[PDB]
């Protein structure tokens, strides 16, 4: 899935200009997320981990 | 839900007031809406002009 | 034109039911915050409950349970009926149309007290 | 389009874009090379 | 949950004296406490909102101020109408619970 790019970003909008955006065609990371220690909290509610 | 602090990205020595949140506000959040309305309520007996 | 008015109170016993009410005129309970908060003698003030805008139901720790919350819009009013009550619950209690966070409880109105003596 | 598609745009949820195509866009009467 | 332990609770004083209040907080409060007249008796009344901005109406013998940590509450010309109980309200960590106030008298 494509985040790299977009997760190092510098600034993303306000609160107010919330970013919502379709995602399909891709591949989940979990373990790199997990482990990247640039992500402090990874909660699923709904959904086992 | 992935969530990490942005220390690095997100922080300005000087101080960052750029998050600014709506008070005033008719309908419910309607689900996938994006409203942009920039009405201001008569929630007494004063106009706001 | 705009006008918050306090309705019941009493003598209730504990674990006696009671009907607390704000109307309202000018404003939606609905779709904007509303709250009831205490005040108890010899004591500062205590957040009780808010009413939202989405139905979206928020109690403090003593009334998760122990009151029970209702709005209409034909007369804008909101409704607490409070059954199961505590001795303790005796205190000055007040309607008020907070607006977030711009000073708290800038507006008040009078306030009605409930005592829960068991005279 | 000329060498307005839409006014407005609600409960966008899905755009799709291919490779970039470079195409000719002369118009004329003669034979066609192109099948598709 | 921010929770304030303010030490002054009843402090009595003659006529003409400063009036100092300090409220302290277990976390910091970002310019977000507020100062109240609300005398004896009756309803608190809000004077000073978002730690920085005066009300209309407020008289100018009041004074608040803070950012952070500290918040500090001066009245320069003490007048009976002052006594009374001042409270400090952090509306900032929820559930956003109320202070306990130093009752001045004179």
């Amino acid at each position: 899935c494509p985040f790299g790019e977009v997760f190092n970003a510098t600034r993303f909008a306000s609160v107010y200009a919330w970013n919502r955006k379709r995602i399909s065609n891709c591949v989940a990371d979990y373990s790199v997320l997990y482990n990247s220690a640039s992500f402090s909290t990874f909660k699923c509610y709904g959904v086992s981990p | 839900v992935i969530a990490w602090n942005s220390n690095n990205l997100d922080s300005k020595v000087g101080g960052n007031y750029n998050y600014r949140y709506r008070l005033f506000r008719k309908s419910n959040l309607k689900p996938f809406e994006r409203d942009i309305s920039t009405e201001i309520y008569q929630a007494g007996s004063k106009p706001c002009n | 034109e705009v006008q918050l008015l306090e309705s019941g109170g009493g003598l209730v016993q504990p674990g006696g039911s009671l009907r607390l009410s704000c109307a309202a005129s000018g404003v939606t309970v609905t779709s904007n915050y509303m709250s009831w908060v205490r005040q108890a003698p010899g004591k500062g003030l205590e957040w009780v409950s808010v009413i939202y805008s989405g139905g979206s139901t928020y109690y403090a720790d003593s009334v998760k349970g122990r009151f029970t919350i209702s709005r209409h819009n034909s007369k804008n009013t909101l409704y607490l009926q409070m059954n199961s009550l505590r001795a303790e619950d005796t205190a000055v209690y007040y309607c008020a149309r907070d607006l977030r966070e711009a000073g708290g409880m800038d507006v008040w109105g009078q306030g009605t007290t409930v005592t829960v003596s068991s005279a | 389009l000329d060498v307005g598609v839409y006014s407005s745009a609600n409960n966008c949820t899905f755009e799709y874009v291919s490779q970039p195509f470079l195409m000719d866009l002369e118009g004329k009467q003669g034979n066609f090379k192109n099948l598709r | 949950d921010i929770v304030m332990t303010q030490s002054p609770s009843s402090l009595s004083a003659s006529v003409g004296d400063r009036v100092t209040i300090t409220c302290q907080a277990s976390q910091d409060i970002n310019n977000y406490l507020n100062w109240y007249q609300q005398k004896p008796g009756k309803a608190p009344k809000l004077l000073i909102y978002d730690a920085s901005n005066l009300e209309t109406g407020v008289p100018s013998r009041f004074s608040g101020s803070g950012s952070g940590t500290d918040f500090t509450f001066t009245i320069s010309s003490l007048q009976p109408e002052d006594i009374a109980t001042y409270y400090c309200q952090q509306f900032d960590n929820l559930p956003w619970t109320f202070g306990q106030g130093t009752k001045v008298e004179i």
